[PDB]
């Protein structure tokens, strides 16, 4: 789904077919330099997203000290300090699954059991 | 109906120049077919 | 008599291909010519819906999940029977079918709406039936020379009034 | 960021002469490609189709409409 460059000059690339080999050649409107389509997918609309709740995170979220603290432990590492905070994106219908994220296993984990 | 994802598979038909024409039909088929009740009524609930 | 030789090629076919070989061939295109003789029961080739009952049970043969509809087919579970059945949900396979009925559960619970639900006290008495089963609600309306207004309902029956 | 530069050129024997810079100046390639017309591009711009050809250009260049500079020289 990746919008590839032409390596000879850093375009956008379209899809063009074959006319009689039958195959997607992405072409490069600038130059002459050709190349064929691993998938023949092209365009993709999805109109439904759920995504956006877990991004963001720095190396060093612990270092605000605006974020609260708990005492549920990080199951890699079991040191019982942690930082929690809720989803990184905001709908009117995202959900109260948490967030936990530590300092020792340096690793993200959630509070869901379904 | 039975099958594990159900799946439509359709062409243009006529006895270069297809993206844009099957972009654009497809937002069509998307926008303006009917499938059963009457337009201009929206999400409906049962109260007892 | 094109229809009644292509889906009599498709038993051929779709009995031919089964693990459950035909070395009663005659028993099975005498099983194909019974499904295809009942099949046209409903149409006799001259309605449009012959061909959508053929894909029901064609696609339901070919599925796979499940297999085991070939064996139950070539077994028992006669074909003038499954014109008439229209089973197409009932049938290949169980998982698929307990998977329908959550599914339509859900949908028959999510459809339902808004019940808020009124909490009540008998503090007060109803002027229609005069009981005291007051679904009372607290809020306020006019300016800042007074406090809440004191809005009352009863439950027992509806009747909404108001306390001074 | 003309000002704050200034030259380490080393020389044959090894000199380090000290050339402190004026401005700095950028340069892209152009018309490398058989580069197209305002007119017909404002024509292409306004709503004639709905949806320009993908391959417009290579139409325009297999007319020979526009050429590129090295095949004109
Ligand atoms: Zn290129
Ligand atoms: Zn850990
Ligand atoms: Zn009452």
């Amino acid at each position: 789904t990746t919008f590839r460059f032409c390596r000879d000059c850093n375009n956008m690339l379209y899809p063009r077919e074959d006319k009689e080999n039958n195959r997607l050649l992405f072409e490069c409107r600038t130059c002459s330099y050709v190349e064929e389509a691993g998938s023949p997918l092209v365009y993709r609309h999805e109109l439904i997203t759920n995504i956006g709740e877990t991004a963001g995170v720095v190396q060093d979220i612990g270092s605000d000290p605006t974020l609260p603290r708990s005492d549920r432990e990080c199951p890699k590492c079991h040191s019982r300090e942690n930082v929690f905070f809720q989803s990184q994106q905001r709908r009117k219908d995202t959900s109260m699954v948490l967030f936990f994220v530590c300092l020792s296993c340096s690793h993200i984990f959630t509070s869901d059991q379904k | 109906d039975n099958d594990e994802k159900l799946i439509i598979r359709c062409r243009v038909v006529r006895p270069a120049e297809e993206d844009h024409m099957l972009k654009k039909i497809e937002n069509t088929m998307l926008e303006n077919i009917t499938l059963r009740g009457v337009e201009n009524i929206e999400r409906v609930v049962m109260m007892k | 008599h094109k229809l009644r030789d292509q889906v009599l090629k498709a038993l051929y076919d779709v009995l031919a291909k089964e693990s459950e070989h035909p070395p009663q061939s005659i028993l099975h295109t005498a099983k194909a010519i019974e499904s295809e003789m009942n099949k046209v029961n409903n149409c006799d080739t001259n309605e449009a819906a012959y061909k959508a009952r053929y894909r029901i049970i064609y696609s339901n043969v070919i599925s796979k999940n499940n297999p085991d509809l070939k064996h139950k087919i070539a077994n028992g579970d006669i074909t003038p029977e499954f014109l008439a059945t229209c089973d197409a949900k009932d049938l290949a396979p169980a998982p698929l079918k307990q998977k329908i009925e959550e599914i339509a559960k859900q949908n028959l619970y999510n459809a339902q709406g808004a019940t808020i639900e009124r909490s009540v006290t008998d503090r007060f008495t109803c002027g229609k039936c005069k009981e005291k089963k007051v679904s009372y609600y607290q809020l306020q309306t006019r300016s800042a020379d007074e406090p809440l207004t004191t809005f009352c309902t009863c439950e027992a029956c509806g009747n909404r009034w108001k306390f001074s | 960021n003309s000002d704050s530069y200034v030259l380490l050129s080393v020389e044959d024997d090894g000199s380090f002469t000290m050339i402190p810079a004026d401005k700095v100046y950028k340069f892209t390639a152009r018309n490398k490609y058989a580069t197209l017309t305002i007119d017909e591009a404002e024509k292409r711009m306004d709503k004639k189709s709905g949806e320009v050809p993908r391959w417009l250009m290579k139409h325009l260049d297999n007319i020979g409409t526009t050429t590129t500079r090295y095949d004109r020289t």
